[PDB]
């Protein structure tokens, strides 16, 4: 998934 | 430039003609905005964070300056604690990690 | 070392004796690691991003590694999805960001 951290 | 980390690498970015504050982010994928109106038409997208998945709107093919280099790409939007430049845009100004 | 910003930054660190796999962000304030246990007391802390807030366990003055440089503070402990090397050690292993 589009991992925004 | 080079940028130390002891504080958060917030720099300036222009986008629509407007200035806006927003984090050089390392660790995320893409780049998410706070609220904000952008041209064209959006597609859903699920992005996962520290406390969960969010919902978002994503605008292709967006102008954004940062810190004086010319960037064109994806865009975000929805609710950030913070504007967040991640390496879709990273990757296009030539960032890289340095140590 | 010169990271590229093409695939996301991981690195392997080691900690506690135990080899693992993080991610190098520059958008974390602190350094977040996936449930583990360590040494000495530690203090409840909340602790926010995408998606809401999530509650960690705050160990100070642990040691880590990151890809052979010794860097010691505090290390944040709970249900972050990959660990994470925040600010707080970048900054003693020397990382920067270059463009
Ligand atoms: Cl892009
Ligand atoms: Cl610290
Ligand atoms: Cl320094």
């Amino acid at each position: 998934y589009d991992q925004i951290l | 430039p080079q940028i130390t980390l002891w504080q958060r690498p917030l720099v300036t970015i222009k986008i629509g003609g407007q200035l806006k504050e927003a984090l050089l982010d390392t660790g995320a994928d893409d780049t998410v905005l706070e609220e904000m109106s952008l041209p064209g038409r959006w597609k859903p997208k699920m992005i996962g964070g520290i406390g969960g998945f969010i919902k978002v709107r994503q605008y292709d093919q967006i102008l954004i300056e940062i810190c004086g280099h010319k960037a064109i790409g994806t865009v975000l939007v929805g609710p950030t604690p913070v504007n967040i430049i991640g390496r879709n845009l990273l990757t296009q100004i030539g960032c890289t990690l340095n140590f």
